[PDB]
């Protein structure tokens, strides 16, 4: 639910959508995430590993 | 995540894409307000092969009828 559960009821949203929203938060726009989603997922998995 | 009108992903400049089952709209994040998906509220940047989960739908040009 992203940040929505920190305000009221949890708002079920897809994770790619939430990540694109987070990118929009820092002035990167959604297109970057939706064009690099595989790279971002791989980088996140490598960092978590 | 995006809408493919003619081989081009249309992402929403502010807000998310929603569909009431059949018709897709653009609404804000913290309040449901459906708006017809035009070129004003959507910016096109992509190829429509890389994004995953893109729906086709259609966009409305506010200048073509005029
Ligand atoms: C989703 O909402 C749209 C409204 O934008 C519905 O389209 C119809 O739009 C006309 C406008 O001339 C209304 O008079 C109709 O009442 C709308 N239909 C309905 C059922 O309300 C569209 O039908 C809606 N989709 C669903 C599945 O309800
Ligand atoms: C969305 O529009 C695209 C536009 O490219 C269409 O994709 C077609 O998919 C079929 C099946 O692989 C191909 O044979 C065609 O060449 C593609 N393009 C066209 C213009 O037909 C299709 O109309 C829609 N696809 C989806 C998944 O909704």
């Amino acid at each position: 639910s992203g940040w929505t559960f920190g305000a009221g009821p949890a708002l079920q949203i897809p994770f790619p959508m939430q990540m694109a929203y987070r990118f929009n938060g820092i002035g990167v726009t959604q297109n970057v995430l939706y064009e690099n989603q595989k790279l971002i997922a791989n980088q996140f998995n490598s960092a978590i590993g | 995540p995006a809408i493919c009108h003619d081989g081009k992903a249309h992402f929403p400049r502010e807000g998310v894409f929603v569909s009431n089952g059949t018709h897709w709209f653009v609404t804000q994040r913290n309040f449901y307000e459906p708006q017809i998906i035009t070129t004003d509220n959507t910016f096109v940047s992509g190829n429509c092969d890389v994004v995953i989960g893109i729906v086709n739908n259609t966009v409305y040009d506010p200048l073509q009828p005029e």
